[PDB]
């Protein structure tokens, strides 16, 4: 199994727009994950963590992020804030198992990091398992603002400071889903 | 589509563009702060007046939501203390005057002279060197030479400067439906739309003249023993039935009475409690000191320290090349940053210190859960209080002797008791009337209630009338006594160091009821009683999100300040006193006066 070419990539993608990459049918070889790093948060929710290599299933699909320190309980059936209904919603029935661990010393430089965005204005909140990658300008008032920033009409993308000399809660943590439904 | 939800969503956009803005600007003063270079005073200017500005777009943005439709309490909250249009309200050019004048004041204050009248070429500043004299000698004419030439000639310079500060606030302060300065120095403690903790600002005047007449039957025997015991240091310059000249108090205004403690210590054969020795005698470096705090402060209940505090604090003074101004402050640059700055050493004075800045760090750290504009006191006096009744109840033999380092027995008898009671008195007790008192001035002159041809003999009747002093040589109206002060110059307010002095002492009260204490209130600690740091949390993470007048409630059972805990504190160094003045005359007389001859 390649999962070695999505927990190294040099870069995720931010919350606003996930990375999804969908595995295909060959044979899977849990033991390196499960032995790879302290694993800050790893909580399994259908399958067995203790029988991993005893199931398997038709397909697998492997959904990676960057978001902040204390949102990472936000990744979970039925949880409630801005990034688990705005931007990365899990459904009720899920099976997968979520993985999050710390990256503080790789995507965070002094004076700023401004390339992790997330989206924290959206009209509707979104259904199970949907992406959007609109930019247009989110309008709260009664006035046609007809694309600019301004009073009542504000822009959604918000962009994190990530910098090292942060508390942990604030520093990047990286997150990658695993949702099952290969052997 | 609404004039309320257009709030929440502007809100957003503010609670997350303040949090990282303010950040940069923290962090670039912190950069000055411990490393004195001129690149760095630059870039911290750069990103405060930045901050400033983007604070002042914002607050010129937000008054399109007109606070009489906003319905929910925290989001008005917000509104109202980011609405306030505070100055700048005025024309162009009176503005320019004040911020022109308020510099001048500070500068003057900061940077006097006064000389010797038979050698003119060795003037000395107030601070490092008028205040030694006035602190440390014991001659009369010295200190009377010094704290009439620091009044005759910086005191001189201020008063037609501040008979235009004060026309030029009280504009300020009517350009914003106040009625007066005072009324807008007061507006901290307001309180409306609550249903049964309302506080209107015209109230908290009384409360004070309400609890003030409650420990004048204590100071006035403090005064009177303080009193019988000077008349044997200069003899035949204080009669028994006057006042106290006010030059022989103890410092340039006779704010705190401590440096007395010298001349009028009990029983001068007992040596209070100095671990100092013990600590030295067995090598304890800089940062077993904060090791010990922290444990102390893990024992009630709070949380450990961050991890981020161990590794990005400044605890020790960094010797050969690193020249970085350290007065002890705990910092909160925010995003869940928490540091300390002070040059620490191994005595017993910073041994408490310690305890206050680690309270000062958990007061930060409880309430850090709230949005950006509520991170703060419940008011401007509970940070103090919450920071003090720590270092309060880490020092007490019981505790010392518990830590280590006093000796395990230590045998403790009443005369030990007294003495520490009254260093405390000379210092706690001793600046109340005072505080009161200039605050009652500023006030009545603010308001008006005093014409502009009266002020200095008004002061000096009202310092002759509350706090007992009297003045050594005749001041007419040229001269302006008040304005020689520190925090009546830079225009900073008073009446906090009053309400502080009486919280601090409510609290204790309260903690050691649930520690379920025994022995008098002065033996008292919350150390290894959980319920105590549960009691004090469930006020600590409120931050000004609810009145202070519920938050004042959840720790005590009361709705206002009140005065008996402190009088229940002070009981014994009571008892003892009004055993002492058997023959004096307790009390004070306003017609004496040192040149009534
Ligand atoms: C992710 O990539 C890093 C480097 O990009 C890999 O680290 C290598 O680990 C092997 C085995 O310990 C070493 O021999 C290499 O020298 C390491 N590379 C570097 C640059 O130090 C890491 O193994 C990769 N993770 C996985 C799961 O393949
Ligand atoms: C205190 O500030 C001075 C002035 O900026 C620092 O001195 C220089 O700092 C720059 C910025 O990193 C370095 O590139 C230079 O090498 C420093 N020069 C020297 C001679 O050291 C100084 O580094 C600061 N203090 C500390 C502890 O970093
Ligand atoms: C408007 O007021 C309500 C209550 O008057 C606030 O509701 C609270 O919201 C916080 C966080 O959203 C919850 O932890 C509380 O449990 C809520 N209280 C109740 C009673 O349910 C609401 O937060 C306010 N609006 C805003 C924008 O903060
Ligand atoms: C705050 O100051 C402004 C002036 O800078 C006050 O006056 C309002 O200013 C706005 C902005 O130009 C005008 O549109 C209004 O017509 C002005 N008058 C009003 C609103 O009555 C404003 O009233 C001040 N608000 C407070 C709370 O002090
Ligand atoms: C707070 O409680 C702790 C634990 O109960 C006390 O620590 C112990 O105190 C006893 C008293 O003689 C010692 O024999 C033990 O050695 C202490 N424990 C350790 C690990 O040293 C502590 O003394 C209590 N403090 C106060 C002020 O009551
Ligand atoms: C300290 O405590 C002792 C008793 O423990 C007090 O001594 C008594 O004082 C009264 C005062 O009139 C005498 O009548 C007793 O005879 C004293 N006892 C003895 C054994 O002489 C002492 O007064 C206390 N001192 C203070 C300052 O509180
Ligand atoms: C606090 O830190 C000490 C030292 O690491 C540890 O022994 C203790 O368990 C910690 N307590 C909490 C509540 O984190």
């Amino acid at each position: 199994c390649p999962f070695h070419e999505v927990f190294n990539a040099t870069t995720f993608a931010s919350v606003y727009a996930w990375n999804r990459k969908r595995i295909s049918n060959c044979v899977a070889d849990y033991s390196v994950i499960y032995n790879f790093a302290p694993f800050f948060a790893f909580k399994c929710y259908g399958v067995s963590p203790t029988k991993l290599n005893d199931l398997c299933f038709t397909n697998v699909y492997a959904d990676s992020f960057v978001i902040r320190g204390n949102e990472v309980s936000q990744i979970a059936p039925g949880q409630t804030g801005n990034i688990a209904d705005y931007n990365y919603k899990l459904p009720d029935d899920f099976t997968g198992c979520v993985i999050a661990w710390n990256s503080n010393k790789l995507d965070s430089k002094p004076s700023g990091n401004y390339n992790y965005l997330y989206r924290l204005f959206r009209k509707s909140k979104l259904k199970p398992f949907e992406r959007d990658i609109s930019t247009e300008i989110y309008q709260a008032g009664n006035k046609p603002c007809n694309g600019v920033a301004g009073s009542n009409c504000y822009s959604p993308l918000q962009s994190y400071g990530f910098r090292p000399t942060y508390g942990v809660g604030h520093q990047p943590y990286r997150v990658v889903v695993l949702s099952f439904e290969v052997c | 589509s609404t004039i309320e939800e257009q709030a929440k969503t502007f809100l957003d956009k503010f609670n997350h563009e303040a949090e990282d803005l303010f950040y940069q600007s923290s962090l670039a003063s912190w950069n000055y702060n411990t490393n004195i270079t001129e690149e760095n005073v630059q870039n911290m200017n750069n990103a405060g007046d930045k901050w400033s500005a983007f604070l002042k777009e914002q607050s010129t943005l937000a008054q399109m939501y007109p606070l009489q439709e906003i319905q929910n309490l925290t989001v008005k909250l917000q509104l109202q203390a980011l609405q306030q249009n505070g100055s700048s309200v005025l024309s162009e050019d009176k503005s320019k005057r004040l911020n022109t004048i308020l510099n001048t004041m500070s500068t003057i204050y900061s940077t006097g002279k006064v000389c010797n009248p038979d050698n003119p070429q060795e003037c000395l500043l107030l601070e490092p060197g008028l205040n030694e004299i006035m602190a440390n000698s014991l001659d009369y004419n010295e200190r009377l030479w010094a704290w009439e030439s620091w009044r005759s000639e910086v005191g001189k310079q201020l008063r037609p400067l501040y008979e235009e500060y004060v026309v030029l606030k009280n504009e300020m302060a009517r350009a914003n439906h106040y009625e007066d300065y005072g009324d807008y120095w007061r507006g901290d403690y307001e309180v409306n739309g609550v249903d049964g903790y309302d506080y209107s600002r015209g109230q908290l005047i009384e409360d004070v003249e309400h609890t003030f007449e409650e420990i004048k039957p204590l100071y006035e025997h403090l005064h009177a023993y303080v009193r019988a015991k000077l008349m044997n240091a200069y003899p035949s310059y204080i009669s028994p039935i006057g006042c106290l000249p006010a030059h022989l108090l103890g410092d340039m205004w006779g704010r705190f009475w401590t440096n007395l403690y010298s001349l009028t210590v009990p029983f001068g054969q007992k040596p209070n409690i100095d671990v100092t020795d013990a600590m030295v005698d067995q090598a304890w470096d800089a940062q077993r000191i904060f090791k010990e705090a922290e444990k102390f402060f893990v024992s009630v209940g709070l949380p450990n320290m961050t991890q981020g505090f161990w590794e990005n604090s400044m605890l020790t003074d960094p010797g050969n090349v690193q020249k970085a101004v350290c007065h002890p402050t705990a910092w909160d640059l925010g995003k869940g940053d928490f540091r300390i700055l002070m040059c620490t050493k191994v005595t017993m004075d910073d041994f408490l210190t310690a305890h206050h800045e680690m309270g000062h760090i958990q007061y930060d750290m409880a309430y850090a859960a709230q949005p950006f504009l509520l991170r703060n006191g419940a008011n401007e006096g509970f940070h103090e209080a919450v920071g003090e009744i720590m270092s309060l109840s880490a020092a007490t033999p019981k505790h010392l002797k518990s830590i280590g380092l006093l000796s395990p027995d230590f045998q403790e008898d009443n005369e030990t008791e007294i003495n520490f009671l009254l260093k405390q008195a000379l210092t706690i007790v001793g600046t109340l009337p005072f505080t009161y008192m200039l605050e009652k001035w500023r006030w009545m002159v603010f308001k008006g209630e005093i014409p502009k041809d009266q002020w200095m003999k008004k002061w000096w009747e009202m310092k002759r009338e509350i706090v007992g002093v009297v003045e050594p040589v005749p001041h007419d109206e040229t001269y302006c006594d008040p304005a020689s002060l520190f925090h009546v110059s830079n225009d900073y307010s008073f009446i906090r160091y009053y309400t502080r002095t009486l919280y601090q002492f409510q609290f204790q009260e309260a903690l050691c009821q649930a520690a379920k204490h025994e022995g008098p209130l002065h033996k008292c600690d919350i150390s290894n009683s959980t319920e105590a740091g549960q009691k004090l949390f469930n006020m600590l993470r409120l931050g000004k999100s609810e009145p202070w007048t519920l938050a004042l409630e959840n720790v005590v059972g009361a709705k206002n300040m009140n005065v008996r805990p402190l009088l229940n504190y002070f009981e014994p160094l009571f008892t003892w006193l009004k055993d002492q003045n058997k023959n004096s005359f307790v009390g004070w007389s306003t017609d004496w006066s040192p040149y009534a001859d």
